[PDB]
């Protein structure tokens, strides 16, 4: 009496009819996402049909709709980005508990809509008490995640998590939505910190805090890391891989953390090493560099060549401002060495360009004998969105697998180097950067 | 969908808003009985915290199977739409064969009969050419490649004159 | 069903050139 | 002023893509159909072929025309003048040997089909756009 | 023959991507 | 002579240049040069010599570049 | 077409269009293409010549022909 | 095969065909093969020529697999269909339409210190309707000093020309105000956060509409292409089609060898597997391997 599959029939004979409701296709995904129907692909793309069809949307159904969506990990960017045509017109006819709800889902998969993000942040401060403290870390991942760069509200969610101390999964998703922004603020993450030696639940609320953390580079909590290490098994490959790569960023080196995290990722490569993005083999390399604890032979072999795969498929699609960088660094790296005519810092920032070891291809890459330097133009997609405008923790992601590759990285930030009003100025602020780093320059 | 979720067994749907399915829950601190009936099956599970965490793991990653594409057959429904209006208007259409007997064609002018038969003929050959469904995905084609290349745009594939005229606004009114 | 291919690139930044009302709803009306 | 040279003798361009099309005395299109596609620029004052270039003229060309057909017949490689005072149809007896290609390309295979160019020298711009008028409607 | 893959059925069928992709292949060897 | 550029030379673009130059005449014959500016040009530089202009530089090598590119995708 | 000037030309030189007034040969010859066989045209394009068993078999079928006046 | 800069140019590209080539990539450098160094040569003119046919093979799968909004009412149809062609400019490397069309300018305009130059040589990116209501006010204020007007930005006879462009700009309904002051910034993070919010709902109200323009024109197109042809006898329709349907198989089969030729009709074949999967049962639809 107790049926599982004879109930997905009964399910698929609901949404395969010809006038299913709002209702009736927000309860047949509520009930799938209970029920963890992850290994039926058809039967989901059934409700996520009828979800497009189904016109009427009461404050309810829209969000247990997107509820299941999220909670399911069910993504199909057309049924989920018109579904904020009921939210921006149910938006005043929300709760605040069920607005939390629609953000969230709409926000983390990505739906580029600028009317509900504005509407939906300015009913967020404008009842701030109104909304718990896990509700605003709900409008604030989807705020971020869905490409707005809404800084009021991340101050207003900061005035919560200091005047309220918040559940750790609460606060692991305000820590990653504040990765995201790339804000870094060290009064409200230190107020979002202490909530992960109470005890977490999860593996991925301790594994995004983690890669919230080496984000914004600010360091290792060691009961994030202590709580990371007996639940690596939570955590899906393309998980662990942001757990380490986040651990790493930070500066951890609990080696069993690290065996625990890589436990899960080598041997899921080695069944389908396609299974993960190039971006995520990426971080893996990192990882598997930074803390330093290896891999398997055909693994960390692979990884290898994957972050030469993607660091030339982001120089391939560079931001074409940040070619403007570049080759305004390398300019200066000309002076620097000394060149004071155009044919000559022409010829030189066309030898700058040798390739790396990996494969890939170094910007500016200076050889003297056997020490060779590496200049780094970081834009300002790779600072912070803050008024001092550190530079990310990404930065220190590919400048320590350069630094173990026989290069010396340094880093020339546009937010430093722009101010600069002329090319001699430039030039000694490279010279300083590169003296500091390797002082046979 | 992002790569760490946070949904699940916390602010989640309670109960069923239908009635074609029933759903109980009954949440404790740290699990959740479950109960779901649907039709005459019925299925009680117990789902942890952190068993709904685990299921937004590995996404599922839905994607169409079209015939020949997506933008193809969003054209073919739009056409099929269309014809759907147009057949509307051949539902509408008074019963010309009502007027056939003899007691209509001798009573009427000669000239008037010829016209009404050759208005009945007219009505099949609008009939059965908005029937022709078998032809809708080939008029489709021809919409594609001429939208396709306005898509293949040496700018974005995206921009259009309301961007480009705002963005020349920041372009001129700026210095030089 | 099929479509010509075509590999040419859109250079200009124009409007899209809305076609005009076709006289059949109100020749069928007729 | 300032003349610069090309560097090149004077060309135009030939090929199938110049088929339907009006252009001007240097081969530019002059009917506001876009540039000449498919097609390639070759020198206008070529060497004609000499004796061992030849052969035989021997096909017919048929003009359609049947007092030419009959009287004056005219093999394909023949040049034929057609003199005569003005308005007494010249351009006629010319005019439907164009036309009536069109109605043996139709027939024939595709090896033995004749692709015809005329050239209007300093008539006016009217008795052209008549002739184009006339080619499209003809289908020729 | 049935049941062909789902990756394998989400391709769009008659893109370009193969003209654009062939006159890539003999412009960039002749511009080079 | 006269050569334009795009803006005002160094002591080494002026050195590179004859280098160039004497290349454009066809003996042992000397150059003096007649320096001028223009920014339509976007580097490199036109050599005039009253005769005959020779035109290396890059804002021609943009439109020589383009008009090759708009002729080889009409080819394919 | 060349055929149907060849057939005309027959009808002419045959002596098959005396007897019809010389105001309306036009109009006698527009019969002639018009009211003989027009599958006699295909064998006359075909071949190219008027066989020995063709230009009986067609100036047989241009004596059933009507011409004006006549 | 790939050329080893297609297949960095599909690693963040998220089409089937694009994906299928980078798998088996990844599944090659999984048993060793060597990742092969990628060209630092292809001087500036031709890594632009490059870049701009690798991201036309991200662009074009990806615009057959963004289904248009036709017939919807709404703007969040229009929202999505815009944004999925977001998501293919990041995808094929492009930058934000905003940032990729002002790039477009100021190379187009690298030469020109006149601003008649500057209008004429920018004819092909702005409305004409708005090229227009710019060369009156440029031709106005030309009538006024009886010298051309530079593009300088310091000159005066410049900036009675920019206050009455800016007057243009409101007459389109482009604020002109807020446009500028996102594109130039201000200090504190909390009063530009204010203007790119209203920066954003301008953007987004303008990328909406060129959206919704060109759905109106697909629109306009279909109902003009079926209307004449439902004026057709079906006689008629079946063998316009089939002539056409057999034309453009024999342009695939006369091309001898070409990669798109064995394309096209290998995609033939899978749209006749289609109407055959359908055909043996169509209330399931085509069969998957599950
Ligand atoms: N075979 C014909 N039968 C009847 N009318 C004809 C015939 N040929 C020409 N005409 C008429 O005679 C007029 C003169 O013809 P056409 O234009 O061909 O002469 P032309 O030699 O080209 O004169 P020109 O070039 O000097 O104007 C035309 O208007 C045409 O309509
Ligand atoms: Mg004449």
């Amino acid at each position: 009496e107790n049926d599982v599959p004879a109930i997905l029939k009964e399910i698929d004979s609901l949404v395969s009819r010809e006038a299913v409701s709002a209702k009736e296709v927000s309860d047949a995904a509520v009930a799938l996402t209970y029920l963890q129907v992850k290994a039926n692909r058809r039967l989901w793309g059934k409700v996520l049909e009828k979800a497009g069809a189904a016109q009427d949307y009461d404050a309810a159904s829209l969000t247990n709709l997107l509820w299941a969506i999220n909670t399911g990990g069910v993504e199909h960017f057309k049924t989920v980005a018109e579904l904020a045509g009921p939210a921006v017109s149910l938006l005043p006819s929300l709760s605040p508990v069920q607005l939390s709800i629609v953000v969230e889902a709409l926000g983390g998969a990505g739906v580029k809509n600028y009317e509900l993000y504005n509407k939906a942040s300015a009913v967020v401060v404008s009842k701030i008490g109104e909304f718990k403290p896990a509700e605003i870390a709900r409008v604030l991942y989807g705020v971020a995640f869905g490409g707005v760069n809404d800084v009021a509200l991340a101050k207003a969610a900061g005035k919560v998590f200091a005047s309220t101390e918040v559940d750790s999964r609460t606060a692991a998703q305000a820590l990653y939505a504040l990765a995201k922004l790339g804000r870094a603020d060290k009064a409200t993450v230190d107020a979002l910190l202490k909530s992960f030696k109470k005890g977490t639940e999860s593996a991925s609320d301790a594994a995004a805090a983690s890669f919230a953390l080496g984000s914004l580079s600010f360091k290792a909590e060691k009961a994030i890391v202590d709580a990371l290490k007996a639940s690596a098994g939570d955590l899906a490959p393309a998980q662990a891989v942001e757990a380490a790569y986040g651990l790493a960023l930070s500066g951890a080196t609990d080696a069993e953390a690290f065996k625990a995290l890589f436990g899960v990722v080598a041997p899921a490569i080695e069944k389908a090493p396609d299974a993960l993005e190039v971006s995520s083999l990426a971080q893996l390399h990192v990882a598997s560099t930074i803390s330093g604890a290896k891999l398997p032979a055909a693994v960390g072999s692979f990884v290898a060549k994957a972050f030469g795969l993607a660091a030339d498929a982001a120089r391939l699609k560079r931001s074409s401002a940040e070619s403007a960088l570049v080759a305004d660094v390398a300019a200066a790296t000309a002076v620097a060495f000394g060149a004071q005519y155009r044919p000559e810092v022409a010829s030189a920032v066309a030898s700058y360009v040798k390739t790396a070891p990996d494969g890939s291809v170094l910007d500016i890459a200076i050889t003297k004998g056997d020490a060779k330097v590496l200049v780094q133009a970081v834009p300002s997609s790779l600072l912070t969105s803050t008024t001092p405008a550190k530079p990310l923790g990404h930065v220190a992601a590919y400048s320590k697998v350069r630094e173990a590759q026989g290069y010396a990285v340094a880093v020339v930030p546009a937010n430093e180097f722009e101010a600069l009003p002329d090319q001699k100025a430039k030039a000694q602020y490279v010279l300083a950067a590169i003296k500091k780093v390797a002082p046979s320059f | 969908l992002t790569t760490f979720t946070f949904s699940g067994l916390q602010d989640a749907p309670v109960a069923a808003l239908s009635g074609s399915i029933k759903l109980n829950v009954a949440a404790k601190a740290g699990k959740a009985e479950v109960t779901v009936a649907a039709g005459a099956a019925k299925a009680a599970t117990q789902v942890s915290a952190a068993a709904l965490r685990k299921l937004s793991g590995s996404k599922i990653s839905l994607a169409e199977v079209a015939r020949i594409s997506v933008l193809h057959s969003s054209i073919q429904n739009y056409l099929l739409s269309l014809s759907n209006e147009r057949y509307q208007l051949l539902s509408q259409w008074p019963d010309f064969t009502t007027m056939y007997g003899k007691d209509f064609y001798y009573r009427a002018h000669p000239e008037d009969l010829k016209k009404f038969y050759d208005a009945a003929d007219e009505y099949y050959k609008l009939y059965e050419t908005v029937t022709e469904f078998d032809s809708l995905s080939a008029l489709a084609s021809q919409v594609v490649p001429n939208y396709a290349a306005r898509r293949r745009s040496t700018v974005h594939p995206a921009i259009g004159s309301t961007v480009a005229d705002g963005a020349f606004t920041n372009f001129l009114l700026s210095k030089q | 069903y099929l479509a010509p291919l075509r590999s040419d690139f859109t250079e200009e930044i124009t409007a899209p050139k809305v076609a005009s009302a076709s006289n059949l709803v109100n020749e069928w009306n007729n | 002023d300032l003349v610069y040279r090309t560097g090149q003798i004077v060309n135009v361009p030939i090929g199938p893509g110049t088929l339907g099309r009006v252009t001007d005395g240097l081969g530019q299109p002059i009917d506001g159909k876009g540039p000449l596609t498919n097609v390639r620029s070759s020198l206008v004052e070529v060497k004609a072929p000499g004796i061992i270039a030849r052969q035989s003229v021997r096909e017919p060309l048929f003009t359609g025309v049947k007092a030419v057909d009959a009287l004056v017949p005219i093999g394909r490689g023949q040049r034929e003048l057609i003199i005569g005072d003005r308005q007494t149809g010249k351009t006629a007896v010319a005019i439907d040997a164009i036309i009536h290609q069109k109605n043996c390309n139709e027939q024939v295979p595709k090896a033995q089909r004749v692709y015809c160019v005329y050239v209007a020298v300093g008539q006016k711009r009217s008795t052209v756009a008549q002739l184009v008028k006339l080619f499209t409607q003809t289908g020729a | 023959a049935d049941a062909k893959a789902l990756d394998e059925l989400r391709k769009p069928k008659f893109s370009s991507k193969y003209l654009i992709q062939h006159v890539s292949q003999k412009l960039i060897p002749a511009v080079k | 002579c006269t050569v334009i550029t795009a803006e005002p030379l160094d002591k080494l673009e002026r050195v590179e240049l004859t280098k160039k130059a004497e290349k454009f005449v066809d003996a042992g014959f000397k150059l003096v040069m007649q320096e001028k500016i223009d920014k339509k040009l976007l580097g490199g530089f036109v050599i005039e010599f009253s005769d005959r202009r020779v035109d290396m530089s890059t804002a021609k090598k943009v439109e020589e570049f383009n008009n090759f590119v708009n002729k080889l995708v009409l080819s394919i | 077409p060349i055929e149907r000037q060849t057939v005309a030309v027959y009808a002419a030189t045959k002596g098959f269009l005396d007897k019809v007034r010389v105001q309306d040969i036009v109009a006698a010859e527009e019969a002639v293409i018009s009211q003989v066989n027009p599958a006699v045209f295909k064998i006359l394009k075909a071949n190219g010549k008027i066989t020995p068993a063709l230009d009986a078999h067609l100036k047989a079928e241009l004596r059933k022909v009507k011409l004006p006046g006549a | 095969a790939v050329s080893k800069k297609e297949v960095l140019y599909f690693l963040s590209s998220k089409d089937a065909e694009s994906s299928t080539a980078v798998k088996s990539y990844l599944k090659s450098l999984y048993a060793g093969a060597q990742v092969e160094a990628t060209e630092t040569d292809a001087s500036e003119l031709i890594a632009q020529l490059e870049k701009k046919y690798l991201s036309a093979q991200v662009v074009e799968p990806g615009v057959h697999n963004i289904a248009l909004p036709l017939g919807e009412s709404g703007s969040a149809p229009v929202k999505r269909y815009a944004a999925e062609l977001f998501n293919l400019g990041a995808q094929a490397g492009f930058e934000c339409p905003f940032i990729e069309v002002s790039k477009k300018f100021g190379q187009e305009t690298a030469t020109s210190e006149t601003v008649k130059d500057v209008l004429n040589k920018t004819k092909s990116y702005v409305s004409a309707d708005y090229n227009a209501a710019l060369n009156e006010v440029l031709s106005s204020v030309e009538a006024e000093i009886n010298g051309p007007v530079l593009f300088d930005g310091k000159t005066e006879g410049f900036k009675k020309f920019a206050a009455k462009a800016k007057a243009v700009a409101v007459s389109r309904g482009l604020p002109a105000d807020t446009i500028l002051a996102y594109c130039a910034g201000s200090a504190n993070e909390d009063a530009a956060d204010k203007v790119s919010k209203e920066f954003f709902t301008w953007f987004e109200s303008a990328y909406t509409a060129d959206a919704a323009a060109e759905v109106k024109a697909i629109e306009a197109e279909a109902a003009s292409i079926l209307d004449r042809h439902l004026a057709k006898p079906v006689a008629q329709i079946r063998k316009e089609q089939a002539s056409a349907y057999a034309s453009l198989l024999k342009r695939a089969e006369t091309a001898k060898g070409a990669k798109w030729a064995e394309k096209y009709l290998e995609d033939v074949k899978a749209v006749q597997w289609f109407d055959a999967s359908v055909a043996e049962a169509p209330a399931s639809g085509p069969k998957v391997a599950a």
